[PDB]
Order: structure tokens, then sequence, then C-alpha cells
RNA sequence: GGCUGGGAAGGCCCGGCGGGGAAGGUGGCUCGGCCGAGUGUUACAGCCCCCCCGGCAGCAGCACUCGCCGAAUCCCGGGGC
RNA sequence: CUGCGGGAUGAACCGAACGCCGGGUUAAGGCGCCCGAUGCCGACGCUCAUCAGACCCCAGAAAAGGUGUUGGUUGAUAUAGA
RNA sequence: CGAAGCUACCAUCUGUGGGAUUAUGACUGAACGCCUCUAAGUCAGAAUCCCGCCCAGGCGGAACGAUACGGCAGCGCCGCGGAGCCUCGGUUGGCCUCGGAUAGCCGGUCCCCCGCGGGGUCCGGUGCGGAGUGCCCUUCGUCCUGGGAAACGGGGCGCGGCCGGAGAGGCGGCCGCCCCCUCGCCCGUCACGCACGCCGUUCGUGGGGAACCUGGCGCUAAACCAUUCGUAGACGACCUGCU
């Protein structure tokens, strides 16, 4: 028969493949449209989570009954220092896809960038890019590498710059550096090349990519959870106290005449560590990280121009779990994916 | 050794016949330009039928349902395979011989490719009949490298527009030579003419 | 766009059929894809034949459309229709295709011979036109 | 110094829908596809010709590897130029689609 | 049954031009050019008499379907002829009972834009077809003329900003309200 | 070999008879260079078609393969398994 | 109590009944591919379906309608002008 | 009372854009000298369908880095050689316009426009396609000399430069210098185990894979386990540190 009392499904379909990610950091899936009629620049950085604390300020919604009132928002530090460019690589678009053509690397690449390369630091011999870095230092490598960027200017439609994260600034214990793929939108495909050529072996900050008050993207990894039983995965209803076989499992899987268990029962299973993609997380404020001109600079993290006062945002004794935050970082309002010290993709928004 | 066949202006299943019977035979088979083939009767009637076989899937676990290709190649492969025994080891080895690509790539780009007349429309569909193009029907049912596929098809076009008016040249030069070169050889052309030839 | 049309007195090309590879003059129209034909110099008798297995050609003499096969036969003779088929194009090539159908082997390896002289003459001269070409526009 | 053999085809046995006949195979030869140039080949002896691991003896010449199934054309087969040929040891179904010679010295020329 | 023939002739005026690049006719004049491609109807378009007298158009064995385009192809060509020489102009008049339509020419006819429509705050702004220009007339309070080569151009443009004003959820019996299409006219009568 | 002792047709045609399509003619009109082409009206035959009077070998199921039944009114040769 | 060829599938349907084989020819059925054969320069017409149609048993449809289209029957009026 | 960690619309943050169209409303327009959303053709059109955002990522691909200096070693590119096991398909190639079918192919373009080339007008040749896949290209015996027509062509995986080619490029073109050969087409002139009629002959092949004998130019490992860490975890697996 059919069932009484109709209730919507636990769960969404559209998000049940429920594995841990293969992938630890978060991957872009879909860059921004590149119009080429904007200057260059690049479209995605990458942080790490710290912690969150309050945020206070006055609203600017007409006809709303907060407006002009004193709110108190919750708002995620993301610790972002600037990230080294050590590479870039050219995509032609094809029948089947989008095929990466070329790909340079830099002369000088810093061992954080290297450690990624070697799962063992301390075993191998740290022979990585040993005999690549000849191209630069010979007449032929330079033609070589002269023709490979007229190739990919001729050829190439999307470009991308390969860039590392520094993990010497950070309180985190690895040392392994974060490599990412960021997609340059701008002016032609000649500029932008001539641009990422430019700014190779060059650090880049968060004020070139981001901006103060813009909706952005934050993609990364759910904290995970492990093993978990239905009641949790997917919220179901819990059986009565006086079931025998149990209380907090589904009940019924399926009917008797398709003698099969659909996909879209609520099973048990991994909950947790999936990579997801949050979208319209609105930056409240880009802090500058500590500077010295004389004395420490500390007061340019969390003091305002209402509160005036000598505090950084890291809170009495540093973040818990994390650390003590030294450098750029940025604020976000409500939370982000991830547990802390965790590493966050932040993207330009996909929409008008 | 191997068939070059342009998938412009045929019908699909008149062309996916021939081209199953022809690997039936060991023979190897390369469709190029599959976006060209075109299927009788109205658009709106071939999008429902191709919205049907989408519908068709597999109720408990859709992963291991049937797989319905977008790509126009994938298409006329599967359609082929329908009429090939792919359970067989034959019918497998017919499917490995037979080779289909969306537009037509550069291994085959400067090859001259044959045309069946019995599964061309204007051979075997009435004028006053509606058709429906498999690029589309694709592009409309999931396809997405129509844009990109007609750049490069257009590139290719130019290239080839080029290397033909080179040919011409050369075809007008060799007329030329002929002409003032008949003298010495009017014992020649005159015993090949004789035969059947250059009349 | 039409420069052929099936008009009463217009000699055809057998296609195919009984006399295949004949003319024929049609006298009357019987239906839609049928005619009435005469062949009287031809060797073909007065019948009905369809329009697909006769290929008009561009040659129309004048009769009446319900000649008793003499009128017709009158008119083939005065246009002399034999000889100016012969001297088109169609025909000349026709008797090509079947004098190298009817080829044996020896007239196969003079032809193999001669083609094989003409052609390497004709490269030669060509490459000499090229070569005198590029130094034209050098 | 050149190819005194026609190519064929071995499209399969003699078979309705549910029942085959294994003595009897079909051959398609290339260029006649119809039932009218096919007399000539009518008669004519065909070779099945294989190469397999060990050396087997050679008519002429030193031992070889390749090895041949003799048979004979009979009838052709259904209007298409397909014909019908009878072996001496039936086809042993792995040359399905397979290349085979049709030799030209049985003649009735 | 299948007709042997059906053959019709329009004879074009003698200021105009016109030609056929196989099934595609191009007519020109003084106001312009007007291309269009007759392909996909299976008809023979014909150009007889010396100075360009006369076009014809034949079917040769069509059924009645077929039988029915020869005076469509016909209807198209004088059609054409009459943009090419006269020109096209609609003249639709606003009908309101309450709330006066406002309508605004915003580029130079492209843009149009229609306001206060039954005292709705959203503004109805209307593209028009290349070649269609739109303009507000003179001696009619609430008048929109539009004027255009392209009968089909002039005609969907006026049909675009027609059903643009349209009532929903109410009795359009009794709320009569919108532009609608009131004279359909050349620009020059000569 | 038989038929409607085959039907029409092929060639020379001769002395007549009536009817019809609508033609080296006439003719309203249209299109090009008196001529050529397309339409219409009465309509003899100098384009022809049909019927009635009357006769020549040219026939013959005819390689002008336009449409049958066939075999003591029937025999020969050749190819393939 | 019955195998065999065809009806995709199959009690009773069509053909046809059984020793082991080689060659030839069929019945019922078919000849785009699966799958042997129309790979005929097959003949005449009908049909557009945004629910087309596709072969005894048999696996599917009714009454009522349609200027969609193709034929037939009957009845008036039209150069005294429909 | 309560740190950390888990957790509650019991606290907090976020949740998107296009394409084709259904019903429908229309434009031009005959059938049916009038009228008609329909017969050809065209417009608007939505919780619809598809795609985009998002999750996983194919007995599917991508370019890039290092590629075992050892105390015995093992490899990568080049060239020309010898046997030595297995697996086989085969039996000259075509190196290319777009395109329409009630239409097309080729020149010159006196003429004009545009970047040697392209477009338009006019003219001239074919169109059951001879600038035909019913097609074209190469010959499939060798060597001696001794004439004629034709004639500076080719080769030595000939050595060095200049390019075209990115779709899944994987091939070709254009120039310099050394040596050698007289090859295509017709005629004499002989000789080639002439193996005495008997079948898998004849080639793409120096085919593809595995194990061994010649040299020149270059190489120096990384992965896993063990240990440790918790952003992870039933066990595996995963993120990390360690002259």
């Amino acid at each position: 028969s059919h069932r009484k009392f109709s209730a919507p499904r636990h769960g969404s379909l559209g998000f049940l493949p429920r594995k841990r990610s293969s992938r630890h950091r978060g991957k872009v899936k879909s860059f921004p449209k590149d119009d080429p009629s904007k200057p260059v620049h690049l479209t995605a950085f990458l942080g790490y989570k710290a912690g969150m604390t309050h945020i206070v300020r006055e609203v600017d919604r007409p006809g709303s009954k907060v407006n002009k009132k004193e709110v108190v928002e919750a708002v995620t530090i993301v610790e972002t220092p600037p990230m080294v460019v050590v590479g870039i690589v050219g995509y032609v678009e094809t029948p089947r896809g989008l095929r990466t053509f070329k790909t340079v690397f830099a002369e000088h690449i810093s061992d954080e960038c290297k450690r990624r390369f070697y799962k063992n630091w301390h075993k191998s011999k740290k022979k990585a890019f040993t005999k690549y870095c000849k191209k630069w230092q010979d007449d032929a490598g330079k033609r070589q590498l002269d023709k490979d960027f007229s190739s990919m200017k001729k050829y190439c439609q999307v470009i991308r710059v390969l860039a590392h994260t520094q993990m010497r600034l950070l309180p985190l214990r690895q040392k392994k550096a974060h490599l990412m793929e960021i997609q340059v939108n701008g002016g032609t495909v000649a500029e932008k090349l001539d641009w990422a050529r430019e700014r190779l072996e060059q650090q880049v900050p968060v004020s070139q990519v981001f901006g103060q008050d813009e909706m952005i993207d934050v993609i990364g990894v759910t904290k995970g959870k492990g093993y978990k039983g239905v009641t949790s995965r997917w919220h179901t209803k819990k059986l009565p106290r006086k079931t025998h076989r149990g209380l907090r499992k589904v009940a019924c899987i399926g009917a008797w005449h398709p003698a099969r268990v659909a996909f879209s029962v609520a099973r048990a299973g991994q909950k947790g560590y999936h990579h997801r993609t949050e979208i319209n997380k609105k930056i409240y404020k880009i802090g500058q990280g500590y500077l010295i001109k004389d004395g420490k600079l500390i007061k340019n993290n969390a003091s305002t121009d209402y509160d005036l006062s000598d505090k950084s945002i890291n809170p009495l004794g540093g973040f818990v779990h994390y650390g003590e935050v030294t450098n750029d970082f940025v604020m976000l309002k409500g939370c982000v994916v991830g547990t802390k010290k965790r590493v966050l993709t932040l993207r330009k928004s996909l929409l008008v | 050794q191997v068939l070059v066949l342009d998938g412009r202006g045929h019908l699909l299943g008149r062309l996916a016949a021939i081209v199953a019977k022809q690997v039936l035979l060991g023979r190897k088979v390369v469709v190029v330009r599959c976006e060209g083939i075109n299927i009788s009767g109205n658009f709106y009637r071939n999008k429902l039928k191709y919205l049907a076989f989408l519908r068709k899937r597999m109720n408990t676990n859709p992963s291991r349902g049937p797989y319905h290709f977008r790509a126009p190649s994938r298409i006329f492969w599967r359609t082929v395979r329908g009429m090939l025994p792919h359970k067989t080891k034959r019918g497998q080895a017919a499917l490995d011989r037979l080779k289909v690509f969306d537009g037509i790539p550069p291994p085959y780009d400067k090859k001259k490719r044959m045309v069946v007349p019995a599964a061309l429309k204007v051979v075997r569909l009435k004028p006053t009949r509606k058709f429906a193009y498999l690029g589309r029907l694709a592009h409309e049912v999931g396809w997405k490298y129509q844009a990109v596929t007609a750049t490069l098809e257009e590139k290719r076009k130019e290239k080839a527009k080029i290397h033909y008016r080179k040919k011409k040249q050369l075809m007008r030069l060799r007329k030329q030579a002929e002409k003032n070169v008949e003298k010495k050889i009017d014992r020649f052309t005159e015993v090949l003419k004789t035969h059947g030839f250059l009349v | 766009v039409f420069r052929r049309f099936v008009e009463v007195g217009r000699v055809a090309y057998v296609s195919f059929g009984p006399h295949a590879g004949k003319l024929v003059a049609i006298v009357d129209v019987i239906d839609q894809n049928r005619a009435l034909v005469d062949g009287p110099c031809t060797r073909v008798r007065r019948q009905a034949m369809p329009f697909k297995c006769m290929q008009l050609t561009d040659f129309i003499l004048k009769f009446p459309h319900s000649a008793r096969q003499k009128y017709v036969r009158k008119a083939w003779e005065k246009a002399d229709i034999n000889t100016k088929w012969a001297a088109t194009r169609w025909a000349k090539k026709i008797e090509a295709r079947e004098r190298k159908a009817k080829m044996t082997d020896f007239d196969r390896y003079k032809v193999m011979k001669a083609k094989k002289m003409r052609n390497r003459i004709i490269k030669n001269e060509v490459k000499k036109l090229q070569r005198a070409a590029l130094l034209k526009a050098s | 110094s050149g190819r005194l053999w026609c190519k064929a085809i071995f499209a399969g046995y003699k078979r309705g829908l549910r029942n085959q006949r294994e003595h009897t195979a079909l051959l398609k030869i290339e260029g006649v596809y119809a039932r009218d140039e096919t007399e000539f080949y009518l008669g004519k002896r065909c070779a099945y010709v294989y190469k397999a691991k060990n050396n087997t003896v050679t008519p002429g010449g030193k031992p070889n590897k390749t090895r041949v199934i003799w048979g004979k054309v009979t009838r052709a087969h259904g209007n298409s130029g397909m014909v019908r040929a009878k072996f001496r040891s039936n086809l042993p179904a792995k040359a399905i689609g397979h290349r085979i010679r049709v030799m030209l010295y049985p003649s009735r020329i | 049954m299948k007709t042997i023939l059906s053959n019709q002739t329009v004879d074009i005026p003698e200021n105009v031009d016109i030609s056929l690049k196989g099934r595609t006719v191009i007519v020109k004049g003084p106001r312009g050019t007007l291309r269009r491609d007759f392909n996909h109807i299976n008809v023979e378009l014909s150009l007889l008499g010396k100075k360009k007298k006369r076009l014809r158009v034949d079917k040769w064995w069509g059924n009645r379907k077929e039988l029915a385009t020869v005076r469509t192809i016909c209807s198209h060509v004088q059609n054409m002829i009459k943009g090419v020489t006269l020109g096209f102009r609609y003249k639709m008049r606003s009908v309101y009972a309450h709330f006066p339509i406002n309508v605004v020419i915003q580029e130079n006819g492209s843009l149009v834009e229609i306001r206060n429509f039954l005292g709705e705050k959203y503004i109805r702004r209307v593209r028009m077809r290349p070649g269609v220009a739109c303009s507000v007339s003179q001696a009619q309070k609430d008048e929109l003329v539009l004027e255009g080569n392209d009968i089909e151009l002039v005609s969907n443009s006026a049909a675009l900003i027609q059903q643009a004003t349209t009532v929903k959820n109410k009795d359009i019996r009794k709320f009569l309200d919108g532009i609608y299409v009131s004279e359909k006219g050349t620009v020059q009568q000569a």
C-alpha cells in the first residue's frame, strides 16, 4: 500500500557518495568564466582555518527591524600567508575535454614546495628538479623555454599558475607545502601568459586576489567523524524503546517485489571527511599580519577605528588547537567547513 | 586497407547497418563527423525518443543501469553495437575494429573519405520530409563540446580550402604542361585513347 | 532550371532493361511513370517503357504524338540522329568505357607502358613549369 | 612475383537461424556482388593459410611454420556473389571474417 | 493525385531589380535590399522578360500540400516588393480605461519602455527586430508607428509589443487595456 | 505444332467514304530576333489519327526479345558438385 | 507418449513426424544488421503520427467525430453570369 | 561548578544560472480570387526536460620530476651486425575542399571590391559526371653492349640549416656540400641450376613481445614496511615529522 502520512526524505540524493575524500586539499571544480576585458587577476587562494570569534557592527539595510542597530556575527579566521608562484601550465580545449598542453616550472624552488614531491623527505636524497633547473642556465635550455612559451601563447586557451603555500610562516607542525593550480582570468592569452611569467618566483598576497566586502566560496574537506550509524548519518527517526533488534536503525529498507536495496535507502557508513564547496561567504576584514618598523605592530589585526586598541586577532593564550596567527588573515562571515589547521580554498564567486 | 567514412549527410540506422555488416567481415571502418549524421522524422520526435531512452534507468542502482552516452560518436557506436552481437568474441572484436570520432581528428583529417550512397539522406529520404541533426540532438540532450568541435572543424575547413587551392593550381599547371608537350607524346595518348582512355 | 523536358519527339538513352544502351524516341505519354516509345532506326519496337530506365538527351525531333511508326522514322533519318549522337561526347565516353572493358592482356601491357612513359614526361614538364613559375615569382 | 590468387572473406558456415553445418563454408569473394559474375569462380580451388608454433613440411622448400587447409568452390550463394566452399577439413571457426586465397588454376578459360 | 504542372507569375515593377541565386531571392530598389532564402520549398524560380519583368514559380508533379506553396512564395515575393518600394507602417493606438499607458522610445526605435500599464510599477522593456524603427506618431494622443521594409519583422515586433501588455488573472472582456495594432499600411502610398 | 488456321506491326502503295485531336493557315493577345516561341476561336487536310469499302511475296509467337500454351508437334553440345 | 524447421520466447499454432551420413529440392516461414538469403538499377498506390505502423492462435481497444489527406455515390446552379 | 572534545532550528552560516520547448497566445501565408498559429516558414513561452552550481571519478586519457655509483650492478638515445623462443594479421598505395539536390564542376577574369590570394558581374567549356573511385598513381624478371626518341634525374636508412603541423601533431615540405649511377619508352645481342607439370610462390617486416653477444654519449634511486603525529581511523587506509 501507499505511505499514509507523506514526509520529505532524509538527506540529499545529490550529495551521497558518502566516502572519505581521496584528496585532502580542496579542488576547484569550476573556475569563474574569464571575460577578455578585465585585467589579469588570480581567481583563487589557499588559506588555513585558525578559529572563530565575535564581531560587532552596525547594519545598513533600510526597512529592517534591526537597521542602524548593533549586531554580533560569528566570524571565522583563515590565516592566509602570501603564496609563492613556482610554475605555470596551459590548457587547450579539445572535443574530448580540456587537455593540459605544457607545464613550465621555475628555476629556483623552495624546499617547502620540494617536500610535496617526496612521500619521505628524510629518506630521499632531494633530487627533484635537479636537471630541470639546468634549462634556465643554458642557451639551449633558454631557447627551449622560449619555444614552449610561444607554443603556449599560440595554442593554449586556458592558462593556470602553480602556486604553493608558505608552510614556514605557520604554527602548524607540518612543513610540506600545498601546491595548487589557480586559473588566471583577464585579458588576452598573450598578456595573461606574460603576466604569469613575470609573476614567476614571486610572492602573492591576499590583497591582490581578494578585497574587503566580497562574496566568495570556501572549498574544503569536512571534519571527519568516522563510522556512524544511520541515526547520525541521515538523521532518521529513532525507533521506540520497545524494539528488540535495536532502535537506532532504519526499520524498513525496501519493498518485496524489487528484490534489491535501492541506493536512496539510508544506510550506515562513513560520516564526515566529505569534500564540500560552501558559497556566498562574506569577507568582513582582510587583516594585515605582523610587521616591524621599530617594534612589533600587532594593532592592525584587531584594532578598529572605534576600538583603537593594541589587540590582535589572537585571543588570550592563542587560538585553541591551532596556534598563533602572525601572518595576513581573512575574516569570513559565519562558519566554514573543516576542522582546525585545515587547508581551505578561497574562490571568487561564479555568479553576478 | 581501412575504410574512412564521412558521417555527414548519412542516415543513422542506414549507415549503422552497413558499417556493422562490413566490420563483421574483418574490415576496419573509421567514421568521422558523427555530428553530421541526420535521423529521419521531426526533431521533437527524435528528442522525445532519446528522452525516453534517458528515462530508461535502473531503479535500485542507476550506476549499473544503461549508459546513455551523449556524444554523437558514442551514440553511433552504441547503435552499431546494437546491431552487432557484442556478447560474443566476434562481436567484441568487431567493436574493437570499429572507430568513431567526434568531428574529424588530425589522424584522419588528411585522408580522403568515402561516401555511401545507400545511406544518404538525399537518396533514401523524400525531400518533403523532416530530419533531425545528430549534433543538435546531442547538444540539446547533454553534449558539451559542440562549439569547440565547430571551431576546430572551421579551422580544418580553412586549411583544406588552402590545400584544395594548391591542388587545383597544380592540376591547372599539369593541364598547361600537357597542352604544351602533347606533340612529343602524341604516339602515347593515341594508343591510350584507342583502348578507351582520355575520351 | 530544367533543360531537358519529356516532350513528344525527344530522344532518350535506355540505361537498363531489355533494349539497354539504345536510343529511342518518345512518341506519346501513357501515364505518370510510363511513356510510349519507338526505336525504328535503333532496332527498338514500339512499346511502353517507364521513365526510370530511360535518360532523356538534348535531341528533339518533331513529329505528331501518334505517328504510325513511319513518320517518326522519316524524321529520325532527316535529322540524322545517329551521326549527331556519335559526335556527342556522351557516346564517345560510352565507347571509351566499352573499349576499356574489351581491353585484353597484351593491350593492357601496352597501355601500362605508354602510361608510364607519358606520365614520366608530363611530370618532368610539370616540374620544369613549377620551377619556372617559382623563378618568376622570385 | 605478384599475387596469383583472389582474396576471399570467410563469412561463416552454411547455417540456418538455429542450426549450422560446419562442412560447408561461405566465401565472400572481393569484386563480385551478384550471381552472374560468380560463374568464373565455380570449381575453383581455395586455401586457408595459417601459421602455427611447430614447424611443418613444405613442398619445394625448407620446412616452415605455415599450414593450409584446401577446399573447392561448389556453387554460388544467394544473388550477392557469396559462394559455397567445401574443405577437406572443416574450418576451425577461428577464421570467421578472415582472408583466404581463391586460386586461379582449375582454369576453364 | 499528382498534378502535372502548377505555375504562377508575378509581374515586378520596373523600379525594383530582383535576382535569384539558385533559390534565394534578392530584391533591391529605393528603400533598400531584402533577401529571402526560398529553399526547402522545392519549386522552380525563373526570371523572364527583358528588363527582368516577371518572376515565374513552377511546381512539377506536386501533391496538394506542395501546390499550396506556389502562391505562398508569390505572396512573399509581392510583400518583399511592396516593402522595397513603399515600405510597411503599422499604427497601433493605446487603449486604456483609467491608467494612461506611457510609451517611450529609448535608443532610436529598438528599445520601447511601457509604464503605468494597469498601474503596475514594473516597466515593460521590449526589443524591436533589426531594421524596424519604432516612433510615437503625431496628430494622435497615444499612437505608435513601426516602419520597416520586412513585413514579417515589423509585424513580429508589433505582436511582441502587443503581447507585452497582457492582463493577468483578470477578465479580459472587461479590462480592455493594452496596445493593439490598428492600421497596417505603407510608408508612402504613391 | 495450335490459336481469332494467331492479334497488331514493318515496306510499295493505289480508287474512294465519313468523323476527330486542332496545323506550312487564319486570328485577339503575350515574348524575342518578315521570322521564331506560348496561349484561343470555326475548322477542310498540304501535322496527323480512327472507321467503312479491296489487295501485294515479307513472313514465323520474329535477337526491331510488344504480350501464350507447349513437345514421339524435340534434338545436340558444354560447364559445376 | 513427440523429437525437428518457423511463430524472438512457448503443450495444444503452421509445416512436418525421428536409424547413422554425403549431394540436391522444398513446405511452413522469411531475405537492412543481430541471422542463411532481394547487395532486384522490382511494379503500382496510400500514409506524417509532439501515443505512427509492422503478420493465425497472440498477448491488446470501443461508440462518436476530423475540409489532414486519397478515392467513390447522389443532388442542385453557372455567361439568361454563380 | 567545570577545561577540551562531541552535540541541539535548543546556538550560528549558506542554498545559485542558461538552452530546447509543452499547454497557450501570436506573425506572414495559400490550400479555399475572402478569412485562417500551419500546410512551408517564424516569435514569446513555464515548479517541465536537459545542461550549468555541487558528490564520486573508466580495464580512460594529461604533461611534468627522479629514475637504482655499489660493497657484486642495472638502465636510457644512436648505428650497423649474428643466431635465438613465442604471437600473429597480411600479399602495392591514393598526402585530404566546403557543399546543393526544383542543381553543380572548371578557367579567364577585359571590370570592380577586399587581405600572391579571396569575393561579385560578364563570357567561354563539360553535367547521366574523362579535372569519372565506372577513378588515379608505381610496375611485378636480372644483367652484357649498341642504336634511336626522351633526359640531369635518382641514390648512398647521404650529411648540415630554414618551416608547416596541438584535436588524438606525429608526418611532410623548403635550401647548401661530397661521392656514385645512366635507371624510363622502342629495337638488335646473348647469358642467368632450362632443377625434366604438380601445394602453402611472391611482400607490409630490419613485424610485436621475452633472454643473450659490438661500441659512443649520459645516469644516479625512489616506493613500502618499521618509528612518530592527529586535521584521520573498526582493521586497512589518510594528513604529517625524523644530519
